[PDB]
């Protein structure tokens, strides 16, 4: 019921180097939101290169200055922070490590002391922390798991506990939420399946019923939300559609509605898209409707891998793909 | 960030920031470790409660003041800072920052007044029922005190009463009931109590999907089919005609037409082979969004179907 209602003029077309010219001059106009959002840098840095990359235009990004500031953003204990300063945590651990995945740059950073960071952050009951401080979530459980995958260090960790702890995350609907009790979400259901594809463990997840799901998550408008009785968003078109596709139910979203929204949300005078159709633009639903687009099947973009959110080419090179259903 | 519509004071606002932020880094490489940096943050975190480093730097300061401090002085800190928690959370309560600094905080008081964390809990529930931060802090909060899964069950009730938006009461539920239970899905007594609340719900209100989700659990949660006691057997035959009375009046409510065919299933896949085809078909015409799952679910039903006919002796 709570839906957009998608305007007659709203873009029917992919603007694609419209976005390649958005992304290579973001956070070049002292900008407001820029500054503001410096304590996410290191993803922002990870969603414009990876959009960059989807769309053949990564070349026009930084390389030698993107990898300097890598290196500096990692501390003596082997965690990398969102920006210089700033403290060390699995989410921009992970971030740096697809960055440099992206740029086969591995060696940048101290790999040996990454992965005894990620280590470290495990806990008895197998979940993991976001950092020091002790957050639990399953996107850290994901973030951990993907890191060691992209440096071939999973065996690392304790996977057995790791996956015991995401089981016991599973929902009577078939999702996950963010701790044992937590109620289900797109987000955490990305995290989740993402976990189990990387450790070998889709066939505990119940695919109809996970599936059937995530696809009633699809409104009238053709956009997906995140949760039952909630507005459409853009990103969603990313975090549904890759669990979709990594228990092999692709096909229960109407493929077409889902494009005709992507679309409506991109921002034809700037480039970029937004959230919903008429909002602001930003780099993070970028990614995402680019993403969720090449998923969908669009030409003009490499296809993208849904357990990593990067261009497949880059995980065949490193040799990490994991099985999905 | 999200729902930002289609400039001097920002300029201002900005360059304070920036100030503020630069002096709490300075002030950390050095070694300054007090209530200043507090003051700072404070002036931050307000408007970005995302900026992670900074509820680090205020857990140090905390942290460091509680030696070089006297217990009364560092009692009047954390009330201060759970009054700071506090008007954080008014003005932005879906930030997972906000909400962990109060779980740190409240895990190394001796001792917390539990029974006003709850009832915080109960407020900002009112505001957004569906906030699952706070839901999340919730259950924390009943672990902590060990308030009992009845207790809770109480409270659930209360809220899928009074309005909708249920979909994260029903969630709670589902969890508390296995545990009130306990086992080593649902007992049959448990679960018909649970079919006439959840079956009251989507009779006052058809739109209400949350109703739907849960009520397809519970036809899964039984002992299942062909050990139907009378009793269940009425129940869901009961339930199958209260549905068919209400596609009547909602025709295009696609909730019960599947709700329908489930309940079928539960009763007799073969019996009903032939309504739950035409159910099928009226349904895709409802919501043809669906109809990819919708021929995979009956794919399956129908090989599920195969399989019962050739048991046959
Ligand atoms: C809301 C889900 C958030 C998920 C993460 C932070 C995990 C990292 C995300 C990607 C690799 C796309
Ligand atoms: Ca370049
Ligand atoms: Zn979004």
């Amino acid at each position: 019921q709570k839906d957009v209602t998608i305007k007659s003029d709203a873009p029917d077309t992919l603007l694609l180097e419209k976005h390649a010219d958005y992304i290579a001059s973001y956070g070049s106009k002292d900008d407001y939101e820029y500054c503001m959002s410096e304590y996410l840098r290191m993803s922002g840095v990870y969603w414009g290169l990876t959009v960059m990359d989807l769309m053949g235009q990564l070349h026009r990004m930084n390389k030698e200055e993107i990898l300097v500031f890598i290196k500096s953003c990692q501390h003596e204990c082997g965690g990398v922070s969102a920006s210089i300063g700033h403290d060390p945590h699995l989410l921009y651990t992970l971030s740096a490590v697809q960055i440099l995945t992206l740029y086969d740059s591995i060696h940048v950073i101290n790999v040996d002391k990454v992965v005894a960071y990620v280590q470290s952050l495990q806990k008895e009951d197998g979940s993991f922390a976001g950092d020091i401080w002790g957050e639990i979530d399953t996107r850290f459980s994901f973030c951990a798991v993907a890191t060691l995958a992209l440096l071939g260090k999973l065996d690392a960790i304790n996977v057995e506990k790791a996956i015991e702890f995401v089981l016991s995350c599973m929902n009577f609907d078939g999702g996950f939420g963010c701790r044992p009790g937590s109620e289900s979400h797109a987000g955490q259901i990305y995290c989740c399946t993402g976990f189990l594809a990387i450790t070998s463990q889709l066939h505990q997840v119940n695919s109809d019923l996970l599936g059937w799901w995530l696809c009633e998550r699809q409104l009238p408008s053709g956009g997906l939300n995140g949760r039952p009785e909630k507005l459409p968003d853009v990103c969603y078109s990313w975090w549904v559609l890759a669990s979709l596709k990594i228990i092999g139910r692709l096909h229960w979203i109407d493929r077409e509605k889902l494009r005709s929204f992507i679309l409506a949300c991109q921002d034809e005078e700037t480039g970029g898209f937004a959230d919903r159709p008429g909002d602001m633009v930003d780099p993070f639903h970028t990614l995402f409707g680019i993403a969720g687009l090449s998923l969908l099947g669009e030409e003009q973009i490499k296809p993208v891998s849904p357990v990593f959110c990067m261009p497949e080419e880059v995980l065949q090179r490193v040799n990490v793909q994991p099985e999905l259903v | 960030m999200h729902g930002r519509l289609k400039r001097l004071e920002r300029e201002q606002k900005l360059k304070l920031y920036q100030s503020a932020t630069q002096a709490v880094f300075q002030k950390r490489q050095a070694g300054e470790l007090d209530e200043s940096v507090l003051e700072l943050t404070s002036q931050i975190l307000g408007a970005n409660p995302d900026f992670a480093t900074l509820w680090n730097c205020r857990r140090e300061v905390l942290q460091h003041l509680e030696t070089e401090k006297s217990p009364e002085e560092s009692a009047a800190l954390v009330k201060a800072e759970l009054g700071f928690l506090e008007s954080c959370l008014r003005v932005n309560p879906k930030s997972y920052g906000t909400w962990h600094h109060r779980c740190w905080l409240l895990s190394r008081l001796p001792e917390p007044n539990w029974a006003r964390e709850l009832e915080l809990c109960a407020r900002f529930l009112e505001a957004d029922e569906r906030n699952f931060h706070c839901w999340d802090y919730r259950r924390f909060v009943a672990a902590q005190a060990a308030v009992a899964p009845a207790e809770e069950l109480a409270f659930t009730d209360s809220l899928i009463t009074r309005n909708f938006s249920n979909y994260s009461s029903w969630h709670y539920r589902s969890c508390l009931l296995p545990q009130l239970h306990p086992q080593p899905r649902l007992p049959e007594n448990v679960l018909l109590k649970e079919l006439e609340l959840v079956q009251n719900a989507f009779f006052t209100d058809p739109n209400d999907q949350s109703a739907w989700f849960y009520h397809r659990w519970l036809l899964g949660a039984g002992s299942g089919r062909c050990e139907l006691s009378v009793e269940k057997s009425t129940v869901l035959q009961s339930e199958l005609e209260s549905c068919k009375e209400l596609q009547e009046l909602e025709p295009e409510n696609k909730w019960c037409l599947l709700t329908i065919i489930l309940l079928m299933r539960a009763l007799d896949p073969l019996l009903y082979e032939k309504e739950t085809l035409q159910y099928f078909s009226t349904l895709k015409a409802v919501d043809p969004m669906r109809a990819a799952y919708l021929d995979d679910l009956r794919s399956k039903f129908l090989l599920e179907n195969s399989v019962l006919k050739m048991e046959y002796a």
